[PDB]
């Protein structure tokens, strides 16, 4: 089939890459009040290296769900695209300009003949014009923004969660990660152990940080307190 | 197979383009001397979903927007080459890009892609619109063809929205294409959003007139 | 070679010499300076004769591609840009081109005075070539804006004559042109010694 | 039709999944068995040569150096591991070129998995059929055809990474202890009665990674014996 | 690509090329014109494809001038065209630039004929597309004389008294039997031709679905709708 | 510098002197001149140093495809018109080669400065060769035994090294025969303190 | 005749975990200082610095070439650039300009990843030399130089080190007439730096 | 700045002086002129400082490939072909003159490089002002002779070259590359000894601070 | 490469002109001695000084 | 040779050319517009080669358009500079455009004033004089210019800078053009000296 | 003959200073290959062309 429409008017690989991205690890993003959450689930438990959240910018990080080596390919051509932006015009760019890099090589992989498409999704933290922002890009290289948003394994149990349960309250980021565990846990059980294999980062457009498992678990601690 | 004929005599692969440009929302315009109002369908009754604005500026100067139907990624290209255009054109010439010669460039830049073995063609249709001196408002298919439309409607549904506006009774821009829009949609699962473009000047309609004038169509 | 070209209320003057010279030679005495590439552009060639003829007449090709594509006349600030493109492009090659590219843009007149460096000015009074100097002096204290189209011709075929009076590399007939609204019109070919 | 050359040999199938990168996998996972164990204070990697032909076990290598701290071993297609090998020396050689250090594990590994990814994209090329492990600055990284990487504590790669990987998982600790039990491991795991010829051996050990020469490895296994 | 590239050059066991033959049946698929030339005009009138009266009907003009005193008339496949008289244009052009006049019209027509079929080169501006061009062109002009011709995307060109292509085109050849005589007046012979383009135009003919080209050695004039009017009226 | 080839009954004679100079400079004083480019090809190299080392460098590896693509010995003829070719299409490369070898009959090739190639039966060159015209013309007889030949080239390198700055130290000499090559060493001792 | 249009100096000096880097705040356009407030002395961390002599323009856009580099590099490593690194890659970013050289000299300074000072230079095409006293470049090289030579001992404390080489760099540029009138003193150690403008001749 | 370079029975001395030039200012009193190639081969060389580490680099890499991939000691003949294929297309605008010496398979070998890509094998060599006052001592006391007379005969040419040249330096450099392996002496030779002053100490009053900014490094 | 041509022809001159001349490709009544190009005595037939060194004339 | 002067008080910069377009021997033009107002809050003036200056000017203004418009890039006079710096280095060693530029506007961080001279080096500094006036107008800057001088002031000093290069210059100028660019704008003075 | 001394100390320069500086009778660390001035390599050591013409090439 290749990169060519059908008498449905659907590209068959696009979609088939859209669905690959269903099989990757789950990845899950937040606006909140002071910040953005960026969630990833491993699926091995490592800590010495961070595999699902990485920086692009000082004002922009990417979860990654999919293909890892086109993740990879792509996370440092925005890497690069990044950088030479500042080369360019002497400083950083919004979450805004990195979509439109990875979203114009996807495009351009998804129009191709003779090439696939990118089997992967990112979700970008980030800000624009002060306030922050959560944008996304398919294997199609569309750019969706989010209030909240979840790729990976469990991607449609927990994206219909967070439009049907959230409680649509602006809240601190802290608040807003308790939502999402106590979801994750509503939708499927297993998140309510084994969090070993989490990677959650409290993006500020300056002082972003991430979390260690002594803080999932002391998250833990309010639906502990909260379910009983 | 890509710039090839079928053996009935078609361009099969720039049919299956225009009905990929077919599925997608519908955008309804109507146009008068001095002024356009046009009107996007979204899907947003998903609330984390975010929606993203379909009207985009090609030329703040010269005062020319551009709106599309189907494949979206495709879109941000054809949007990107619209403005390249523009500068390139000011740049070669020293002078504004005519409104007429920047449609027929994107024009000939969709073409492009509809002649090549390597390359897939666009599956959007695109509308280019200005309103400097007179509005006008060009509809560009993803073959490479273009034409100025008085008014009209792009998407999935375009067919009857079309039937509604071709030859009425009424001239009111806005009614025109808040009605032709009202007629297809959803109501409650995809909404309505309106523009108004006038001279070097751009305003949104808000959703209350736009709900009371399609009450009379979706009821 | 000496060239003139101003603006003024009714209209727009133009006026040039029709000498040709290599060295001290006069190889030729009836050389038309003056391209028309179309009814409301002309352009006023000076310098290498080879050089300015060539890239006036790629411009009046231009102008025509771009009269059938647009269904619209050519401005002159496009017709000017494409020739002083043309040249740039071979800027430090030694190209000798001077030329002012005349016309009007609907309702307005412009005078775009273009030569081999790139340059490209708008103004509304110009001289080039070797006798531009004295064509000058002639022009400095009797141009004014508010000349009728009788006093404006006579102060170009004038400043022209005086020029050729008075420089070597000039002196052929005073070619006048005088451009409108409506176009342009040449309106002699005098010889300048039977003023 | 002829065979054309500007076909997308690696495509997602209606599963979402790509096709001839499993096929890739399932090439490289036929490969000979070779292993990897990290260690509290170095890593080892051994790997089994087999010597189906006249082979000349002394002369030819499985493990081989990438640089003063990196080395590699491969389980998979022999040409397709020498066409990796060539590009890693590449890598790293461009990276001493600018720096002038020796090129770090992860940016090596990162640019090599980059490198050997453009393959599932590349119009008319199939992806390498080779499994790579890697070993330096303490860690270990496993390359898959796809271009995927993950850092690994004890690793297996080959027909017999069904089984191997047990040892190494249950007796990580002292480097040359560890040595001795990946070393003893792997006789349950040839074919054949393992000669000192059959097995090539290659540690990383404070500040440089060295490859075992036939007498090291003769060593090694008389000191089980 | 090679396997693409042999697509479009495998021969049919008829013999003519198989692109070719799918381009015959795609050229036929657009809408009427006639092409009438005599001992001192020649006339060119087609029909709009107005898909719906919303579309301007100005800005949907179907004839093309490609230089001065020579206009195409084209049907089949409307994209194709844009290119087409794109490239007549810059050959014009050309020539004027080399030879400092207006090209014979059959001097055209022979350019426009070996770009067609070298769709198999790799180089891109000595070929029209990849492929033949779905469309069938009507090019008249005046060099010396008035002159029309048709070019197929078989790449063959021949120069004609009288033609029709389109969707109407052999019912009109079966009526230019009776219908013409290059005798008549220009006024007579458009009257002429614009009955004809009635007779198989799908809605009732006015001056606003019809567009008329006549060139003569005096003008390459474009009738404006009150023209159209003065003679269909 | 004084290289010269001179051929006499079934062989090649070459000699050259072992001086490198540099400006007054010796930048060397035992240089060998005599570049093998194969077992049986053998060229005297002058003008630019590091020129004639590339173009010895380049047809050292054609006489062996060649060779080995007919399966014959290298040839003299070949190596010479390779030479050649690079010092014509090449005219910023200040090269000119002495290439004598042995492949059915002895040979002697002249590539000149400029590319022109000649075949003499014998030849000299360098900057020493100037002054040795007069005695080569003179003493030079067809048909030497390899006793009369290393004398004559012995007689015309002494008289060139004495005279030429450039020219200086022990004479290198190699006698390429169908039997193979073997080199001879005349000390400069004996030249110098004579 | 390029590098002395701007004009302008740099000063290296390497105590006991501390290194002094030194620059002159002028910017020339020949005789005329067309400015009293330009550092050529720039900071991709607080522990990496580096100044450039030479022409200006070059200077920075090798700064901004430098900068991609670097944090490309710090993205890829999971470890900061070490110093000997940076000058490395900076040598390597000149010599690929070899055939048209940037018309720069450059001089690196820094702490390394264990918090020992350092510093280099190298001239246009990336020559570069490892210093474990002190390293100068620009017009006033040759009085920096020769002071610092006479000035210079091993292992001065903070203070001592930013006095001795303060006085260096102001009585070679009073010798320099170009040499400037502002002066700029990056105080660098382990723990971050010090900024400490001064002035010397008022001409 | 003087370089030498001594062939003996089964090896090469690559010396070298420790000195730096730019004009006539000494712009590093200890550099190391002596560039690895291999464990088997060494190159000095005297020229633009840049080019002779890039030139050198680019052989070191490329017998590192080499020898990594094709798992044997690679040959000085090899280096010398690298060096002599990368500089001559430049014209010798790439001005590095090099001394190339090691061991490998066929032995010891010793190589004079010049800028515009001849090179030359050689028993005894100096580069560099200095090599004159170098290679007088060269030609009167080069022998055959082992390890131990090769490096006094090399030191004594070097320190000639120290003592007679401006531009050559204070220290010696040494590097032997032997059948038996390469062992390297860095400083072997401190003939440039300089004299003991006391350090000179300005008050801290001597100084005044207009403005100060301090950063913390994180 | 395009000569100036016109030069003196487009500006005051404050002899390249409009029309290209053949001199681009004294008043003496001068005539040749030798039809050779610029020769008119016999030539210096001595032995010509070559090689040694005039970068270093000095280094005897 | 082109004379331009830009000053920058608080919340606001001058920036002051010659209008005279001229060459060695002739004066074309005496009234022409050196300026380009990329937006309202940034406004830069070229100088040099006419042919070279006009074409780079008119790049670097369309590319800030469309960087402003497709990436939505932050105009500022540091952007604009940057941009400015990076067209004149691409070029300098292959194609060298001969004109430098005045860049000036007003960011978030307050008024800016750049310079980027022919070779492509930026400075930014409190006034610049390039052309003549960096040999005799920053005598007159150092004694008349202050941090706290009021846009009256601002002109008054480009006025007497000018008024030296009128004086003193052998060259001739007769008309400046001076374009104010603060919070309220961009407003354009033209004075006959 | 008077050397120009002072120039730069006497005009804005729209290097001669006031006093005579020494040595008046590159950014690369560049040093030299050998104590001759210009030497760097062997000598190009082949019979030098001398004589024939020059000034009429042509006339073989």
């Amino acid at each position: 089939s290749s990169n060519t429409f059908t008498e449905e008017g659907r590209l068959l690989q696009t979609e088939y890459a859209i669905k690959n991205v269903s099989k990757g690890g789950t990845i899950i993003g937040l606006v909140c009040k002071d910040g953005v959450i960026l969630l990833g689930i491993n699926k091995t438990e490592l800590l010495d290296e961070r595999e699902k959240i990485y920086k692009i910018n000082p004002k922009v990080y990417v979860s990654v769900s999919g293909l890892f080596g086109d993740a990879m390919l792509l996370k440092k051509y925005g890497q690069v695209k990044a950088q030479d932006f500042l080369y360019e015009f002497d400083y950083d760019c919004d979450i805004d300009r990195i979509c439109n890099f990875i979203s114009e090589k996807k495009q351009l992989f998804t129009q191709y003949n003779s090439t696939r498409p990118f089997g992967f999704s990112f979700i970008y933290a980030g800000m624009k014009n002060n306030k922050f922002k959560l944008c996304s890009t398919d294997p199609s290289g569309t750019i969706n923004e989010w209030k909240g948003v979840c790729f990976g394994e469990n991607e449609d149990a927990i994206n219909n969660g967070l439009r049907n349960d959230f409680p649509d309250e602006e809240m601190d980021m802290e608040r807003g990660l308790f939502e999402i565990f106590k979801i994750l846990s509503k939708v499927t059980e297993c998140s309510a152990k084994d969090h070993k294999k989490y990677e959650i980062l409290y993006f500020k457009n300056e002082e972003s940080r991430f979390l260690e498992f002594e803080e999932i678990e002391n998250i833990l601690l309010r639906i502990e307190e909260e379910k009983n | 197979a890509l710039g090839i004929f079928s053996p009935d005599g078609r361009l099969i692969q720039v049919e299956y383009a225009q009905q990929a440009s077919e599925q997608g929302s519908l955008v309804v315009f109507s146009s008068d001397t001095n002024e356009i109002c046009l009107s996007i369908e979204t899907k947003t009754h998903n609330k984390m979903l975010i929606d993203q604005n379909k009207l985009l500026p090609v030329d703040k100067d010269l005062n020319i927007w551009y709106t599309f139907s189907g494949i979206k990624p495709d879109s941000y290209k054809v949007l990107n080459e619209a403005r390249l255009i523009c500068r390139n054109y000011k740049i070669k010439t020293g002078t504004n890009i005519s409104f007429d010669e920047l449609a027929y460039e994107l024009s000939l830049y969709k073409q492009k892609f509809t002649l090549d073995s390597s390359m897939r063609p666009f599956g959007i249709r695109s509308i280019l619109l200005q309103v400097k001196d007179m509005a006008k408002i060009y509809v560009l298919e993803p073959d490479g063809n273009y034409s100025e439309y008085k008014c009209g409607a792009v998407g999935q549904k375009s067919v009857s929205v079309c039937e509604y506006l071709e030859k009425c009774e009424e001239e009111d821009i806005i009614f025109r294409s808040v009605s032709g829009l009202g007629t297809v949609v959803q109501s409650d699962k995809n909404k309505v959003m309106s523009y108004v473009i006038s001279k070097d000047e751009i305003r949104r309609v808000e959703d209350e007139t736009v709900s009371q004038i399609i009450s009379t169509v979706s009821v | 070679t000496t060239t003139l070209a101003f603006i003024f209320q009714g209209g727009m003057v133009i006026a040039v010499d029709s000498r040709a010279s290599a060295g001290s030679y006069i190889a030729s005495q009836n050389v038309h300076k003056v391209i028309r590439v179309n009814k409301h552009l002309i352009g006023t060639m000076a310098g290498g004769a080879s050089d300015c003829y060539f890239w006036e007449k790629k411009m009046g090709l231009y102008a025509k591609l771009y009269e059938l594509k647009n269904n619209k006349r050519i401005s002159v600030s496009a017709a000017s840009m494409y020739l002083s493109n043309c040249v740039y492009s071979y800027k430090g090659q030694g190209l000798s081109l001077g030329s002012m590219v005349c016309g009007y843009d609907g309702d307005k007149p412009v005078i775009y005075y273009v030569d081999d460096a790139g340059q490209r000015l708008s103004g509304d009074l110009f001289s080039v070539g070797s006798g531009s100097t004295i064509a000058y002096g002639v022009l400095n204290e009797s141009y004014r804006f508010d000349l009728t189209k009788e006093e404006a011709l006579n102060l170009g075929k004038k400043a022209i004559w005086h020029a050729t009076h008075r420089d070597a590399y000039s002196g052929g007939n005073v070619n006048l042109y005088f451009m409108d609204k409506n176009g342009w019109e040449h309106l002699g070919t005098f010889d300048v010694d039977k003023f | 039709m002829f065979l054309d050359t500007h076909k997308q040999l690696t495509l997602f199938t209606s599963e979402g999944k790509l096709d001839q990168c499993d096929n890739a996998l399932k090439a490289a996972t036929q490969g000979s068995l070779s292993v990897g164990c990290v260690s509290e204070n170095g890593v080892v990697l051994a790997s089994l040569k087999e010597s189906n032909n006249l082979v000349i076990l002394s002369e030819y290598k499985k493990i081989y150096q990438i640089s003063p701290n990196l080395g590699i071993t491969y389980s998979g297609c022999q040409p397709d591991f020498r066409i990796q090998y060539n590009l890693s020396l590449k890598i790293s050689e461009e990276y001493t070129d600018i720096y002038s250090t020796n090129i770090p594990i992860r940016l090596f590994v990162e640019q090599f998995s980059r490198q050997i990814q453009e393959y599932t994209i590349k119009k008319g090329y199939r992806p390498f059929g080779t499994l790579l492990l890697i070993v330096g600055d303490n860690k270990m990284y496993r390359v898959d055809p796809s271009g995927s990487y993950t850092s690994l504590q004890v690793g297996t790669i080959g027909r017999e990474y069904t089984e191997s990987g047990r040892l190494l998982e249950r007796r990580k600790g002292m480097l040359d202890d560890n040595i001795s039990t990946c070393v003893e491991c792997i006789r349950e795991y040839c074919g054949r009665s393992v000669k000192s010829e059959d097995i090539d051996i290659g540690v990383y050990r404070g500040q440089e990674f060295r490859v075992y020469s036939k007498e090291e490895v003769q060593e090694v296994f008389d000191s089980i014996n | 690509s090679i396997v693409s590239r042999q697509n479009a050059n495998t021969y049919s066991a008829e013999g003519r090329l198989y692109q070719v033959e799918y381009a015959m049946q795609a050229m036929n698929l657009g809408t009427s014109s006639i092409g009438i030339k005599t001992k001192d005009y020649v006339l060119l009138a087609s029909e709009k494809k107005i898909i719906s009266k919303l579309q301007n009907p100005s800005s949907v003009k179907k004839h093309y001038r490609v230089y001065d005193h020579i206009a195409l008339g084209f049907s089949g496949i409307s994209a194709d065209v844009k290119t087409i008289v794109d490239k007549s244009r810059n050959f014009a052009i050309n020539h004027e630039y080399l030879y400092d006049e207006n090209c014979k019209v059959e001097r055209l027509l022979e350019h426009l004929a070996d770009l067609s079929l070298n769709f198999d080169k790799k180089e891109a501006d000595e070929k029209i597309f990849s492929r033949p061009f779905g469309a069938s062109l009507l090019i008249i002009g005046y060099d010396t004389e008035p002159r029309l011709f048709s070019l197929d995307p078989s790449g063959s060109y021949l120069e004609y008294h009288a033609k029709a292509i389109g969707s109407g085109s052999e019912v009109i050849e079966n009526m230019l039997e009776q219908e013409f005589d290059p005798n008549v007046d220009i006024n007579s012979g458009l009257k002429n031709i614009l009955n004809m383009l009635s007779k198989v135009m799908k809605d009732k003919i006015n001056n606003f679905n019809v567009e008329i080209t006549a060139i003569t050695k005096n003008e390459c004039k474009i009738l404006t709708p009150e023209e159209i009017e003065q003679f269909l009226e | 510098t004084t290289i010269m080839a001179v051929k006499y009954a079934d062989g090649i004679l070459i000699g050259a002197d072992c001086r490198t100079s540099m400006g007054t400079y010796v930048s060397s004083r035992f240089t060998d001149k005599l570049t093998k480019i194969s077992d049986n090809i053998y060229c005297c190299r002058s003008g630019s140093a590091a020129d004639t080392q590339a173009i010895t460098q380049y047809i050292t590896e054609l006489v062996q495809r060649s060779s080995f693509i007919d399966k014959e010995i290298p040839s003299v003829k070949k190596a010479a018109m390779a030479a050649k070719d690079i010092i014509y299409r090449y005219p910023n490369m200040l090269a000119g080669l002495i290439i004598a070898g042995y492949d059915t009959k002895p040979r002697i090739f002249n590539i000149s400065l400029g590319g022109t190639m000649t075949e003499a039966e014998w030849q000299i060159g360098g900057s020493g060769s100037a002054y040795i015209y007069g005695l080569c013309d003179t003493t030079f007889k067809p048909n030497m035994n390899l006793e009369e030949a290393l004398e004559f080239v012995k007689l015309a390198v002494t008289c060139a090294i004495k005279r030429d700055n450039a020219s200086g130290g022990c004479i290198r000499m190699a006698s390429i025969t169908r039997e193979g090559v073997q080199r001879f060493f005349y000390s400069g001792d004996k030249i110098l303190n004579s | 005749d390029i590098s002395q249009h701007y004009g302008g100096s740099l000063l290296a000096m390497i105590g006991k975990s501390s290194v002094a880097f030194l620059s002159d705040k002028r910017l020339g356009s020949g005789p005329i200082s067309v400015s009293k407030n330009f550092t050529k002395i720039y900071s991709l961390t607080p522990r990496l610095f580096f100044g450039f002599t030479g022409l200006v323009s070059d200077g920075e856009m090798l700064f901004k070439k430098i900068r991609k580099n670097y944090n490309l590099f710090v993205q890829d490593n999971n470890k900061d650039m070490e110093p000997s690194e940076l000058s490395n890659m900076i040598s390597y970013i000149l010599y690929q300009k070899r055939l048209q050289p940037y018309y720069v000299a450059v001089i690196v300074c820094g702490m390394t990843l264990d918090k020992k000072p350092y510093a280099s230079s190298m001239d246009c095409i990336g020559a570069m030399k490892e210093t474990s006293e002190f390293v100068t470049s620009g017009t006033a090289s040759k009085n920096l130089m020769g002071l610092s030579e006479a000035l210079f001992y091993p292992e001065m404390e903070d203070e001592d080190l930013f006095t001795t080489s303060v006085q260096t760099f102001l009585n070679s540029s009073d010798r320099d007439t170009f040499g400037g009138m502002g002066f700029e003193c990056l105080l660098i150690n382990p723990e971050g730096y010090k900024r400490r403008e001064f002035v010397g001749r008022c001409d | 700045t003087t370089i030498v370079g001594v062939k003996y029975k089964g090896g090469v001395v690559i010396c070298a002086d420790t000195r730096s030039t730019s004009g006539p200012i000494v712009a590093d009193k200890n550099c190391s002129k002596i560039h690895y190639i291999s464990d088997n081969i060494q190159a000095c060389g005297a020229g633009t400082s840049a080019d002779i580490t890039r030139v050198t680099r680019k052989a070191s890499k490329v017998l590192s490939i080499f020898s990594k991939t094709y798992n044997r000691l690679p040959r000085v003949s090899h280096c010398v072909r690298t060096c002599q294929l990368h500089l001559h297309p430049y014209q010798g605008h790439i001005s590095a003159a090099l001394v190339v010496g090691g061991v490998d398979d066929t032995g010891a070998h010793l190589y004079d490089v010049y800028p515009h890509g001849s090179s030359n094998s050689v028993s005894y060599t100096a580069l560099g002002s200095g090599s004159l006052a170098a290679i007088s001592i060269l030609e009167a006391g080069y022998k055959d002779m082992n390890r131990e007379e090769a490096m006094e005969l090399a030191c004594a040419a070097i320190e000639a070259g120290i003592m007679n040249d401006l531009y050559s330096g204070s220290n010696i450099d040494v590097c032997v590359i032997s059948q038996e392996g390469r062992e390297m002496f860095r400083n072997y030779k401190k003939v440039g000894v300089r004299n003991e002053v006391p350090k000179f100490q300005y008050p801290r009053s001597s100084v005044k601070i207009l403005k100060e900014d301090i950063y913390k490094y994180i | 490469g395009f000569g100036n041509v016109g030069e003196d022809d487009l500006h005051p001159q404050i002899k390249k002109g409009a029309i290209f001349s053949p001199e681009e490709f004294d008043g003496i009544d001068k005539t040749d001695i030798f039809p050779l190009k610029k020769k008119r005595d016999p030539d210096s037939d001595h032995f010509k000084k070559t090689g040694g060194d005039d970068d270093n004339p000095f280094l005897y | 040779m082109e004379s331009s002067v830009a000053l920058k008080g608080n919340d606001f910069v001058i920036i002051g050319t010659d209008s005279s377009v001229k060459n060695s021997y002739l004066v074309l033009k005496r009234e022409e517009d050196k300026f380009y107002n990329i937006n309202n809050k940034v406004v830069f003036t070229y100088l040099g080669d006419q042919g070279d200056a006009f074409r780079t000017s008119s790049f670097i203004n369309e590319k800030l358009v469309y960087e402003e418009i497709q990436n939505n890039v932050e105009i500022t006079p540091k952007v604009t500079a940057n941009v400015i710096q990076k067209t004149l280095y691409d070029n300098l060693r292959s194609h060298p455009k001969n004109c430098y530029f005045l860049v000036g506007g007003l960011s978030q961080d307050g008024p800016e004033l750049y310079s980027v001279d022919l070779y492509g080096s930026l400075h930014e500094n409190d006034f610049m004089a390039v052309g003549i006036s960096t040999y005799f107008c920053y005598g007159v800057l150092d004694k008349e210019y202050h941090k706290n001088i009021t846009k009256e002031d601002g002109i008054k000093i480009i006025q007497k800078c000018f008024d030296v290069l009128k004086q003193r210059c052998s060259v001739d100028i007769s008309n400046i053009e001076i374009k104010i660019v603060s919070k309220e704008g961009v407003e354009t003075i033209n004075k006959v000296l």
